């Protein structure tokens, strides 16, 4: 009695492909035709940000757009000053194995984790002068892929056991966890206005979850190999993702399939980190191919490349007024561009 | 966090006398911690500094030479070795810690302070020297500086104090408008490049003392004379 | 006023000496420009490869050209300013290419008997290759201050490079001896036998290649260099070997094997290396 | 009877995806564009701001 | 031749 | 706060940067896989939900990382990238488990063919020769069911410096050494290379094993760096 509920399944499976295809009335390609262009693109190293050890696996910005905090598989965190290249903080880890990291939107606190399957919150503002682990969150059973969190008091985990989970930094448990994907999630959005997230897994496949329902509200099944980057858009109504097929692809919520592709001839590598700019016109994506590019999102033509790295780019991030891109890779390098 | 200092007494003006800071509850190897004076009935004076890790060390102009400070990172002291006491030395020696990044709020905790008895530079002016109060106003403390303290990097360098009666020093404005951790959401301090003020916006009781400033912008760190608040 | 030589034997040397430049100047400043111009082979590692390969270039730029134009028919024609040059920077870049084979053969020595030990920081290599220099200028000094351009009626015999007295002329020439050959052919003997041990007992075929060149380093370097310190030895001491009027040819002989030491880094790095063949296809 | 329970999980899912509101493409590309050439301004990597108010530079 | 070799 | 004093602290942060270099550069990291079977829970002890399991220890004052990654789910195509420019790989086969010797073929063959492990050497620990000595000198249990191709082996002259057996065990764990390096010697390049042993229960020589391969994989990572190859 398994085929009664699997001819169903692909029977509901097609009356969702047909009442996309009802909306699919104009590509995005031809509503921009007419749109200008956006130009070459040419940015240049501003900051170069040395001093970690092995390769940088993650970074992320503050909302002051000054601070920034950056992992690395030699085993520590290292909060930057971009205008300075100092070193505010060095806080070395338990595990070497670091994956995600995340800086607090109130600035206290900073996140990281990876292969000991731990989400470890940091206080920065101690009274003691030194930086010490405030919560040490465990509860996943794979890899920790990436943390992000929504205020001081709540996070959201990626992991590679198909689960993502919120939780609670004060009582150290899982509020709620969303269970519907089939492979390692390896990269996860939170909205602008911090009530969904997306997240991208191994499945090829991107869900748009609910944080207070706990439900999974879409899924996108546009890709064909593991999506690692997910992005949301700045207005909340769309999404980028990159995966290993060397594409990236821009989704919407209200129509609920795919805009465009961002894909090309000669790129074959895939991409590790995406980012959009503050009016959501430039989409920059890292690659495998040392190298990051800045497609533009609403025509899909690459107007611009990033090429200061030599090796893997893995990291990537624009801050919130739109200032600078930093971009973290395996030389142990960051840089800030322009 | 605490900071207890030990040494004092009667000394002759010929003699010497070692101070000593023992800091125990913070990582005190990180922190650059200063000394800073205050003359029986009168205002704070800056005497020495030392750095995280032994580094710049600044004095005074009227104790260079004579004091030398000191730092022992394992044993948590700081010391301040003095050779020849001149008699306007006679003063209750405070001792505060200060770090300094992005962000920091240098002169955040003072000791307590032992009482040594022996037997250019940025003005800064307070006018009001006495101000009466009734608790539930809003006064204004004001402040004046010879230079600008507003640098070029965007921050202005001014840092606010309150002294109560028997106590030690707490900061309550750091960089002109930041409210220090642990300070009311009463106290809104603000300003100009060179005018600067204090708003305490209700009164308590706990509001009575010397309110005093500082700048931070170049190093002999000059207070001023205090405007003392009564009720 | 002789030594005048025909026109049979100025080509017969000249074909000589040209192709030691040709193979030199074309193939040493093109392993600059590997090094240099690229970023995976532009490493701490490389920086005395840089060291050597320019001043080998300086070895064979300033140094076999200038003094084998003085050594046909003696004829100084550079003037009086040049000479208190040519015993500086041509002297410096000798003894700056000997030094440096005798840093490449202690840090190669540290890269494979204590091979997990870690190799001298980007700062460590610097302060050494740069201390090269300062005991290869020190040594070269001497022949700087005393360039005594005392020309005849005839530019036979211009450039003297000791005038004071012989008794003190012996003396440079074994502290030279003593410090430029001898010493880093003990110290290119220990390394580079131990190594040359160790190595020799697929890959293991790559392994027993590399002690094939340092058979060829430390012997086409005794051999080299000998004749050429032998000769400023035996003329120092006994002067009367500068008027033997075959002179010119056995100076020649020992010059010429001395700088034929230039060219073989470019053509050993290649017949080694595939990352360096691929750089002269290129 | 076990995974007839997670055929299920699958089932019920679907039919909260199938059954939602979708707006059409060219009203979800227009007001994409639309964002875009609002902040378009106020974008410091697409129109670049001089060297006084970089403040990285 | 006399002729002095340089080194 | 001057920012004379906060570049004070930039400048006491990369001296202790600086000194945990010198710990980092003179640390040799291992990777230690192989499935349950085998006793990779084992050599761990012999040596001297948390996702991952590091194991210190020291031969001839030569500091040695492993890293036993366990509390995983099944698949490792993505976190098998953290561990590019790794040393090592010790993996570990359980050689006395006939049947499941072809799917330790076939991750060795993952391994082995990685797109990030393409610099890595691997050192096989075939493990549980004792459990493959009494296995053969039983005769149950047939290793020509299992592999079709014993029946036409034999085993080759220049080998087995054992002291004392029958050359059935000879021929057996030498071509179960055969089948992992015809994968090392086809499908790979002259970058990396595999390092058989025959490992046991309590065998003390292990880390000395480790230590001399190691020592072996750095100097072909030194004769790259200093062009002599």
């Amino acid at each position: 009695e398994l085929d009664q509920l699997r001819q169903e399944a692909e029977q509901l499976k097609n009356q969702i492909r047909d009442a996309r295809k009802a909306c699919a009335d104009a590509t995005l390609s031809q509503i921009t035709n007419n749109i200008d262009p956006v130009g070459r693109i040419q940015m240049r190293t501003r900051r170069t940000l040395r001093g970690h050890l092995a390769k940088i696996y993650a970074m992320h910005w503050g909302t002051d757009s000054r601070l920034l905090v950056s992992a690395s598989q030699d085993g520590k965190l290292i909060i930057w000053d971009s205008y300075t290249t100092n070193k505010v903080h060095a806080i070395p880890l338990r595990s070497s194995w670091v994956m995600t990291c995340a800086y607090a939107p109130s600035g206290n606190y900073v996140a990281c984790g990876g292969l000991d399957n731990i989400c470890s919150i940091y206080n920065l503002k101690t009274r003691d002068g030194d930086v010490r682990v405030s919560r040490e969150l465990a509860g996943h059973t794979g890899y920790l892929s990436c943390c992000r969190f929504l205020d001081d008091n709540q996070i959201v985990t990626s992991s590679g056991d198909t689960t993502c989970a919120l939780w609670d930094i004060e009582t150290g448990q899982q509020t709620t966890t969303f269970t519907g994907h089939t492979g390692d999630v390896m990269s996860l959005s939170l909205a602008p206005d911090t009530r969904l997230f997306v997240s991208g897994a191994c499945d090829a496949s991107a869900k748009l979850w609910d944080v207070r329902e706990g439900m999974c509200r879409q899924t996108f099944t546009g890709h064909e190999s593991d999506i690692n980057a997910i992005c949301f858009f700045p207005n909340g109504n769309a999404f980028a993702t990159g995966s290993d097929d060397a594409t990236c692809r821009l989704f919407d919520l209200r129509a609920d399939q795919e805009l465009m592709t961002y894909s090309h001839d000669n790129i074959i590598c895939g991409i590790t980190s995406v980012s959009f700019s503050k009016s959501g016109r430039l989409l920059l994506a890292g690659y495998d191919d040392f190298n990051c590019n800045v497609w533009d999102a609403l025509k899909a033509d690459r107007a611009g490349v990033l090429a200061g790295h030599d090796n893997r780019v893995s990291c990537l991030g624009v801050t919130d007024d739109g200032m600078a891109v930093a971009t973290g890779s395996w030389d142990s390098f960051l840089k800030i561009w322009n | 966090v605490q900071l207890v200092e030990s040494g004092g007494g009667l000394v002759q003006p010929g003699g010497s006398r070692k101070l000593s800071c023992s800091a125990s509850g913070f990582a005190f190897s990180s922190f650059g911690m200063h000394w800073v004076r205050q003359a029986p009935e009168k205002g704070l004076e800056w005497v020495a500094y030392i750095s995280s890790g032994s580094g710049t060390i600044y004095y005074a102009d009227t104790v260079k030479g004579r004091f030398t400070i000191s730092r022992d990172d394992p044993k948590n002291t700081l010391f301040l070795q003095m050779t020849s006491l001149r008699s306007e030395d006679t003063a209750m020696y405070y001792c505060v810690r200060s770090i300094y990044y992005y962000g920091s709020s240098p002169f955040d905790f003072w000791g307590q302070g032992t009482t040594l008895t022996v037997s250019s530079d940025i003005v800064m002016t307070q006018a009001t020297s006495s101000v009466p109060v009734t608790p539930g106003e809003s006064v204004s403390i004001s402040c004046r500086s010879s230079k600008s303290l507003l640098h070029s990097n965007g921050n202005t360098y001014l840092y606010w104090f309150l002294q109560r009666p028997g106590q030690s020093p707490q900061l309550l404005i750091y960089r002109m408008s930041n409210l220090a951790s642990g300070v009311p959401d009463r106290f809104s301090g603000s300003g100009s490049g060179t005018a600067f003020t204090l708003t305490i916006s209700r009164l308590e009781a706990e509001d009575v003392g010397v309110y005093y400033c500082m700048q931070h912008l170049e190093y002999p760190l000059t207070f001023g004379a205090g405007t003392k608040l009564e009720l | 006023n002789q030594f005048v030589q025909p026109s049979w034997r100025i080509a017969l040397w000249s074909l000589a000496y040209g192709v030691v430049v040709a193979v030199a100047v074309l193939g040493n400043l093109i392993v600059i420009w590997i090094i240099l111009a690229h970023k995976r082979m532009r490493t701490v590692t490389n920086y005395f490869l840089v060291n050597l390969a320019f001043s080998d270039a300086s070895m064979a730029a300033f140094n076999t050209l200038v003094n084998f134009i003085y050594a046909l028919h003696s004829e100084w024609y550079f003037g009086a300013n040049y000479c208190r040059f040519q015993n500086f920077f041509p002297i410096t870049a000798v003894f700056a290419s000997i030094y440096s084979m005798t840093a490449i053969a202690v840090d190669r020595y540290m890269a494979i008997i204590d091979p997990l030990k870690p190799r001298l920081s980007a700062t460590a290599t610097k302060i050494v290759i740069g201390s090269i220099w300062i005991l290869a200028f020190l040594l070269a000094f001497p022949q700087c201050l005393y360039s005594k351009t005392k020309v005849m009626p005839g530019r036979t015999l211009c450039f003297v490079q000791w005038p004071e007295g012989p008794k003190q002329h012996f003396t440079y020439h074994i502290i030279v001896i003593i410090l430029v050959y001898c010493f880093p052919l003990l110290i290119m003997g220990i390394t580079y036998t131990i190594v040359g041990i160790t190595l020799w007992g697929e890959q293991l075929k790559a392994k027993r290649k590399v002690v094939k060149m340092m058979i060829i380093v430390v012997m086409t370097f005794a051999i080299c260099w000998l004749p050429y310190h032998i000769y400023f030895i035996l003329t120092a001491i006994y002067q009367q070997l500068n008027r033997w009027k075959y002179i010119q040819q056995v100076y020649l002989a020992s010059f010429w094997l001395a700088m034929s030491s230039t060219m073989y880094n470019p053509i050993i790095y290649c017949c080694l290396n595939k990352r360096f063949r691929a750089g002269f296809k290129r | 009877t076990a995974s007839i329970a997670q055929a299920r999980k699958l089932v019920e899912q679907l039919k909260m995806e199938a059954n939602i509101d979708r707006i059409k493409v060219s009203k979800a590309a227009a007001d994409l564009m639309a964002y875009c050439e609002a902040h378009a301004k106020e974008d410091p990597l697409l129109t670049p701001v001089p060297a006084s108010e970089n403040p990285f530079r | 031749d006399d002729f002095f070799g340089l080194m | 706060a001057e920012d004379k004093a906060a570049v004070e602290r930039s400048k006491m942060i990369e001296k202790q940067l600086q000194k945990d270099k010198q710990v980092y550069r003179r640390t040799l990291r291992l990777l230690l896989l192989g499935a349950d079977n085998s006793g990779k829970s084992t050599i761990v002890k012999q040596m001297r939900t948390s996702g991952i399991f590091e194991t210190k220890f020291q031969v001839d004052k030569v500091n040695f990382h492993m890293f036993d990654v366990g509390a995983q789910r099944d698949e490792r195509r993505k976190w098998i990238q953290c561990f590019n420019d790794v040393t090592a790989i010790i993996f570990v086969v359980d050689s006395s488990d006939y049947n499941r010797l072809q799917e330790a073929l076939n991750d060795f063959d993952s391994i082995w063919n990685n797109r990030w492990l393409r610099t890595i050497s691997v050192i096989l620990f075939l493990n549980k020769q004792d459990l493959l000595a009494e296995k053969v000198l039983a005769g149950k249990s047939k290793i020509e069911d299992y592999f079709p191709e014993f029946a036409r082996y034999t085993t080759p002259e220049d080998a087995t410096p054992e002291p004392g057996e029958d050359p059935r065990v000879t021929r057996a764990k030498y071509f179960i050494r055969k089948e992992f390096v015809d994968i090392s010697t086809a499908s790979g390049d002259g970058r990396h290379i595999c390092y058989p042993h025959f490992t046991c229960a309590v065998d003390t020589e292990n880390a000395r094993r480790i230590f001399n391969d190691c020592k072996d994989i750095i100097l072909q990572m030194n004769l790259r760096e200093y062009n002599l190859v």
